[PDB]
């Protein structure tokens, strides 16, 4: 409570590996106060900042982080980018499914890895329609995480 | 001696070669759907040099898209031109090269080989009399490089009596990938043996020209582009376009190559001028053709002061005087008597083309067969030796399946032929 | 994806309960292998399960195999305070050691032992979705250091070859020396295994014992001394591995950017700030160190040598700018001579996480620090140390009765002798 200010502030502050380690303790504690300043470092010029900062939204869990999140699927980084996919899967908001689908087709592995988690996390309905659509209507990987799915549900 | 069959490879291939297709599809009143939407009547008297007729009246380029990575793919296919070209015509691997040279010519690239050579047989069949094959390519890269010439030698042994012509685009550290003149040394070596016409475009010679004469501080690749879309533009012209000189593959090669080996055009355009320059003062015929020779013109990084032309064909195109062109080019022979060598009479042919192109209402293009382009092959060598040396990197290959003596055969013919060039420099009528 | 670990005899599994008690420390992992919600490094992402398997318990457990030809030094992990850490077949004893003898190592000894070790192996091979490959801890002096690791690399070749083998190696010092011959079994471990091995860091015993008293000032440095800072550069080393840092990430992204050409792959490790806990270094004071002789894992002069790759890998309060600063000093400044082919070009790393000190151990907890790998030609010098002794002992063909009574020929010492020539004359040609 008294140090959740402290860091909020650290998030703003000049130095890289100190916005690193306010985004780190933020997710370490995880109050609902921190959920907006860790939202604009989802933007952060910084990987290691912007990576961490999804990796603390993902655990604290505030819905207000779903959007950005989607966003963030979308990150030069590929780091950023299978943190993001991951904080949607722990969220588990049907929002992020066809973002999460369209990270099936991304170049790195453990992206498309994070992203299949994360569908598997949400586990609903919309997202069993998705999979037998895909299922169906699909191309290689894509395809094997759409059909395990199915076969993982019976 | 009609149809041509044209592929680009990699990268550098795919980009350069669908600039080319924009240019000439705009040149011959072709729209993105393949329908003829122009007004002379030149215009579609070639046009089946480089386009099939198909449905009604629609025209499909003889064009194969090949790339060992996918993403290519959609880059041309969503791009200005993307939806002329055949659909079956796309030969796209889902592996990649990673700039390895041995991976295109041994591994990945081998592999993907015969399905491109069943789309080459595919448009060979509906040719009526094929002339040769084109290649759009990239010397530098692994794709472009490797799997282009083996390519090349693949249709080489299944083709012979067809003409192979190839647009080779140099590598150059000013642009990028240390092993780059291992893969420029290893392509040369196939060139040397596989091509009968290549024109060596220089990505040293077209940054500096945006640089030093564009006055483009950093240029992007749409700015090397740009020129070597004109520099093709010009170079097929007499292709393109019903005349006499140069008219066919075969002619123009019987005209520019002497000797077997020594097939390698410095390529040159005039104006030159950066990407939307609101065009200012139009050129004159003495304009033109003083920027026909002029170094800062050649899209191939050598002085043509350093050494003897053997062959030139010059490319003049719009409405001008015949007599002041022909006057022009007499004078820039008188003037530059020493350049041009005294043992091959008559070596600099003229063409006029009352078709001028894009933007421009007059233009000059220059090929070249300059002893000086054994500067740029120098270039390579120097580049080469300093690694090769050491045995640098040469495991990235090696492990690829390919030998070391396979690096010595290259680095053995590229010094031959910079030799070669010398001693028909050196070479005097007596 | 993942990433095994082999340690080779007293030096070699010495060191890795020391690398084990750190990588533990730095991912936060108790001894038990347990992982709980306080002790959890907390930034999210974490890749440290390249080295850890994971139980279904929540059992972190390290993917490394222990192997000596005596039990004394493996009984001690076994009773020590991770002998819940590591699964019992992990850890790997016979009953005669290879007696400071490469022959016992390699052939009559290490034959015995060589295919349960393999099986061992295989048990941890087969946990794995994409094994990149192999890390090789061991000495050059002892005999199963030297003549298992030569006897186990060349077994890995054949059974996992595109593979990659990336060794920690103990090189001889006459302070902690406990035999003569070890120049002889340097010299045989290094012909076979050269091209076996795709890197290898060596360490020698004579920079740690010189660092230990100059900078961390003990009067005799022993050897619970020494592998406390080994383990901080080893870590240092490892770290890019472990960790969702950018340079290195995996053996192949070492392989590329670290080794040109294939048999000149010994890369010179320094490390700054090596403090005794007993005062705040910045970005430009770190890396300007790494440049030091001193400061080296390995005693030679980069001075008389050249450079054909450089890596800079910091970890802790390292501000971008305060990098490209000092990199930018360092260039101007400083006469490093990189061999002509090669571009003069400094891979840099930062990690952002604070350095992890071995608590009640002699290291001081620093706000940042740095690990600069050099391919540098000035390696040779510790050949030529080694190949200086190994010369002055052979032409007298002294103690070589020991090894031909062993399984070995005595046209395996010449052979190798003549391979570590070849090596000297490569790094000298490479360096014009
Ligand atoms: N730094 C360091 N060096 C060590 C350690 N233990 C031994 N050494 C050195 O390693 C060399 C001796 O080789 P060892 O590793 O002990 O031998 P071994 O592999 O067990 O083989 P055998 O003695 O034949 O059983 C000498 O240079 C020792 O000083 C250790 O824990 N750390
Ligand atoms: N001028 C020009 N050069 C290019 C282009 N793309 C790549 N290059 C050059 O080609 C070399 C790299 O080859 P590339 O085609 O990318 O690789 P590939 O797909 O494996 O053949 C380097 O020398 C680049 O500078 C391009 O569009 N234009
Ligand atoms: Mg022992």
């Amino acid at each position: 409570p008294e140090k959740v200010e402290m860091y909020i502030k650290n998030l703003q502050d000049d130095s890289p590996p100190v916005r690193f380690n306010a985004a780190v303790a933020l997710g370490k504690i995880g109050d609902e106060r921190a959920v907006e300043p860790l939202i604009k470092a989802l933007k952060d010029e910084d990987w290691q900042v912007r990576k961490t900062a999804a990796y603390a939204l993902g655990k604290i869990g505030d819905e207000r982080a779903v959007e950005p999140l989607i966003k963030a699927l979308k990150d030069e980084d590929r780091y950023v980018r299978s943190r993001a996919a991951l904080a949607l899967g722990k969220i588990g908001d049907e929002r992020a499914v066809e973002p999460l689908i369209k990270a099936l087709k991304d170049e790195d592995e453990y992206v498309r890895l994070s992203a299949a988690s994360a569908l598997g996390k949400i586990g609903g309905e919309r997202v069993r329609a998705a999979m037998e659509k895909l299922a169906e209507t699909g191309t290689g990987f894509a395809r094997k995480v759409a059909v395990n799915y199915l076969e993982t549900h019976k | 001696m009609r149809e041509i069959v044209h592929i680009q490879a990699g990268q550098c291939g795919n980009q350069i070669g669908a600039k080319f297709w924009e240019v000439i599809s705009d040149e011959h009143g072709i729209d993105p759907t393949g329908s003829y939407h122009g007004d002379s009547d030149l215009q579609l008297e070639r046009i089946n040099v480089y386009y099939n007729e198909a449905t009604g009246n629609k025209y499909v380029p003889r064009a194969i898209l090949v790339d060992l990575e996918p993403g290519t793919m959609d880059s041309v296919r969503s791009g200005p031109f993307g939806q002329i070209f055949r659909p079956d015509n796309f030969v796209f691997g889902q592996s990649g090269a990673g700039n390895n040279w041995a991976k295109g010519h041994y591994t990945e690239g081998a592999e993907l080989v015969d399905s491109v050579l069943d789309v080459v047989r595919k448009e060979s069949e509906s040719c009526d009399c094929l002339q040769g094959f084109q290649l759009t390519h990239s010397l530098g890269g692994g794709t472009g490089s490797g799997m282009g010439t083996l390519l090349i030698s693949k249709i080489r042994e299944e083709y012979p009596d067809r003409i192979m012509n190839t647009f080779s685009v140099m590598p150059s550290p000013k642009v990028s990938t240390v092993v780059e003149p291992y893969n420029a040394t290893l392509s040369v070596h196939q060139l040397v043996e596989n091509t009968d016409e290549t024109y060596c475009i220089d990505n040293e010679a077209l940054y500096d020209i945006c640089f030093r004469t564009l006055k483009l501080t950093t240029p992007t690749y749409g700015d090397l582009n740009h020129l070597v879309s004109a520099t093709m533009s010009g170079v097929t012209t007499c292709l393109r376009f019903p005349g006499q000189l140069n008219a066919d593959l075969r002619k123009l090669a019987v005209n520019m190559v002497p000797f077997p080996r020594l097939h390698f055009f410095m390529p040159g355009f005039a104006p030159l001028t950066s990407r939307g320059s609101q065009q200012y003062r139009a050129l004159t015929v003495p304009e033109l053709t003083q920027q026909m020779f002029d170094s800062k013109n050649m899209m191939a990084a050598c002085d043509p002061r350093h050494g003897r032309y053997l062959t030139v064909a010059a490319i003049f195109r719009g409405r001008m005087s015949m007599k002041e062109v022909d006057e022009q080019m007499l004078n820039v022979q008188n003037k530059n008597s020493s350049y041009f060598v005294e043992w091959i009479p008559n070596n600099v042919k003229t063409a006029v083309c009352d078709i001028p192109p894009r933007g421009l209402k007059m233009s000059a293009t220059f090929i070249g067969n300059s002893t000086a382009i054994q500067e740029l092959f120098k270039r390579i060598s120097e580049q080469f030796t300093a690694m090769f040396r050491r045995k640098a990197f040469l495991h990235w290959y090696t492990g690829e399946g390919m030998d070391e003596m396979e690096f010595t055969e290259a680095e053995s013919n590229m010094n031959d032929l910079v030799s070669e060039y010398q001693q028909y420099q050196d070479a005097t009528a007596d | 994806r993942e990433c095994i670990s082999i340690h080779v005899g007293q030096a070699g599994v010495q060191i890795g309960n020391a690398c084990w008690e750190l990588y533990c420390l730095e991912h936060g992992i108790q001894p038990d292998g347990q992982m709980p919600s306080d002790k959890t490094i907390g930034g999210g992402d974490d890749s440290f399960n390249t080295f850890f398997s994971e139980t279904g318990a929540g059992k972190h457990v390290p993917r490394a195999v222990f192997v000596d030809l005596e039990p004394t030094v493996i009984d001690e992990v076994r009773t020590g305070t991770y002998r819940q850490l590591f699964h019992p077949e992990q850890l790997i004893t016979g009953k005669e050691d290879a007696a400071n003898n490469y022959a016992r190592g390699h052939y009559t000894i290490g034959k015995e032992i060589i295919d349960l070790v393999l099986d061992r192996i295989r048990k941890l091979a087969d946990q794995c979705t994409g094994l990149q490959g192999f890390l090789v801890f061991h000495s050059f002096g002892g005999g199963t250091g030297s003549g298992f690791t030569s006897l186990l690399m060349e077994r890995l070749s054949v059974d996992y070859g595109k593979k990659s083998k990336l060794e920690f190696s103990i090189y001889p010092a006459p302070q902690v020396s406990t035999a003569v011959v070890e120049p002889y079994n340097s010299i045989l471990t290094t012909h076979t295994t050269l091209e076996h091995s795709d890197c290898a860091f060596m360490v020698d015993n004579e920079a740690i014992y010189d660092i230990c008293r100059r900078n961390l000032d003990i009067e005799r440095p022993t050897y619970t001394n020494l592998n406390r800072l080994i383990s901080q550069i080893v870590s240092s080393i490892t770290a890019s591995l472990r960790f969702d840092g950018a340079l290195n990430v995996d053996l192949t992204e070492f392989q590329t950017n670290l080794v040109p050409y294939p048999r000149i792959h010994f890369p010179l490790a320094t490390y700054a700030p090596v403090i005794s806990a007993e005062e705040q270094l910045s970005v430009a004071e770190i890396t300007n160190a790494c440049f030091e002789p001193a400061n080296q894992m390995v005693k030679c002069d980069p001075r008389h040598g050249k450079y054909m790759a450089c890596c800079l890998l910091y970890r802790g309060d390292v501000v971008p700018k305060d990098v490209n600063a000092a990199i930018a000093t360092i260039k101007t400044k400083r006469s490093i001579q990189f061999v002509d082919w090669c571009p003069t070009g400094f891979k840099v790393g930062i990690n952002y996480q604070p350095p992890t000190v071995v608590p009640g151990g002699d290291l001081a907890k620093v706000q940042r620090a740095v690990c600069m790998l050099s391919n540098t030609t000035a390696i040779a010098e510790a050949w030529a140390r080694l190949d200086h002794k190994f010369d002055l002992m052979y032409a007298k063909r002294a103690f070589v009765h020991w090894y031909v009574g062993e399984g070995m020929e005595e046209g395996e010492f010449s052979e190798a002798r003549e391979d570590m020539a070849a090596l000297e004359k490569d790094y000298e040609e490479v360096g014009v």
